């Protein structure tokens, strides 16, 4: 079965009190979803999802007939803390109705903001970051080793807002260094994320002080600065 | 104007073994890369990195079971046809999409006491933007 999600980038600002994300099954044949919002976050260094009562989707379960569009209404249950970010992802569950088969499941990022901070993506909320100096993510690095020997790169977001980098770069006008295995991206709000990275990179990085991250969190593609720790 | 939304057609847009009843000696060969295959396709002029997860089946070990019996057999998924990207269990690959093109997510399929008729498992494929 086939979906059209749009947004992708779905954000909740501070003074609404829902979002949609439209949903339109665009293949020939009718499907059957769940639709869930868990909490996210990243303690201890890896990506851990909570369920979760501040963010409340509806329906919760649809049947959605071929070329049909439906509108998933996500409610802000009550205000939530000052001027910070809060990290959900909208998972969308497709149901069923010598072989093994599979079974999809869609996972798009969802991000609500108390007052006094927003996504940055309208112009209300653009004014409101320029006016909070860490309505941003603020990133640091730094690689370390693990006892059995891996390399794994170290990422720390001091800012209050996320970052979704595509690529780390050595130096502002460089190309990318080659993240070999182990997907990566984003390093939430307030947190630190941990990569395993190559022998490639350590060294390549760290021969290097700065370096500079491909970030699409705001409305552009942006490099970001990230400083070692 | 302002700002792109981007939005996402995820795929569609089965893996059969065969069998494995008795003996084969041999790793047994599947591909969805079958009704067609899974990809992404998004909509704005930038790229869009996404991840893909797929889980160890309805046992954890990547196993079928015959139905009739406690008749079970290991497999493995990979990203590659080469088979030396193991789609491991539970862990995300990186993906990314070109503007204007559909991103394929392929799956690779492989696998003696012989066993004896037909055999299932079902996958849980996570995409993630």
């Amino acid at each position: 079965a086939t979906f059209l999600i749009w947004p992708i980038y779905p954000k909740i600002e501070a003074n609404e009190k829902a979002t949609a994300v439209w949903l339109q099954n665009t293949g020939k044949t009718d499907a059957m979803v769940q639709i869930r919002v868990f909490k996210w976050n990243q303690d201890g260094l890896k990506d851990n999802y909570s369920e979760q009562s501040e963010i409340i989707p509806s329906p919760p379960v649809a049947k959605i007939k071929a070329g049909e569009k439906h509108m998933l209404r996500l409610t802000k249950s009550v205000n939530l803390p000052d001027g910070k970010e809060q990290s959900y992802r909208l998972i969308v569950d497709e149901l069923p109705i010598s072989k093994v088969s599979f079974q999809m499941r869609y996972s798009i990022p969802l991000f609500a903001y108390g007052k006094g901070i927003g996504s940055g993506l309208t112009e209300e909320s653009q004014k409101l970051n320029a006016k909070n100096a860490l309505a941003k993510p603020v990133l640091q690095w730094s690689v370390r080793n693990n006892q059995q020997g891996q390399s794994e790169l170290y990422l720390k977001n001091n800012g209050q807002k996320f970052a979704r980098l595509s690529a780390l770069k050595t130096s502002k006008t460089g190309n990318d260094i080659s993240l070999g295995k182990a997907a990566f991206g984003y390093v939430l709000s307030n947190s630190t994320v941990k990569f395993a990275i190559d022998q490639s990179t350590a060294h390549e990085l760290a021969k290097t002080s700065k370096i500079y991250g491909v970030d699409s969190s705001g409305i552009k593609q942006e490099l970001i600065e990230i400083t070692k720790m | 104007h302002h700002h792109h939304s981007t939005g996402c057609t995820v795929g569609g847009s089965t893996l059969n073994f065969g069998k494995t009843s008795g003996t084969w000696n041999n790793v047994l060969t599947a591909e969805v890369a079958t009704g067609g295959n899974i990809s992404v396709t998004c909509d704005g002029t930038d790229p869009v990195d996404f991840t893909v997860a797929i889980d160890g089946g309805e046992r954890t070990d990547r196993t079928l079971k015959n139905t009739a019996s406690a008749d079970v057999v290991a497999y493995n998924v990979y990203r590659d046809a080469a088979r030396t990207n193991l789609y491991v269990v539970n862990q995300p690959q990186q993906f990314t999409t070109v503007s204007g093109q559909a991103t394929a997510v392929p799956i690779f399929g492989a696998i003696n006491t012989p066993k004896a008729g037909d055999y299932k498992d079902t996958l849980l494929v996570t995409v993630n933007f």
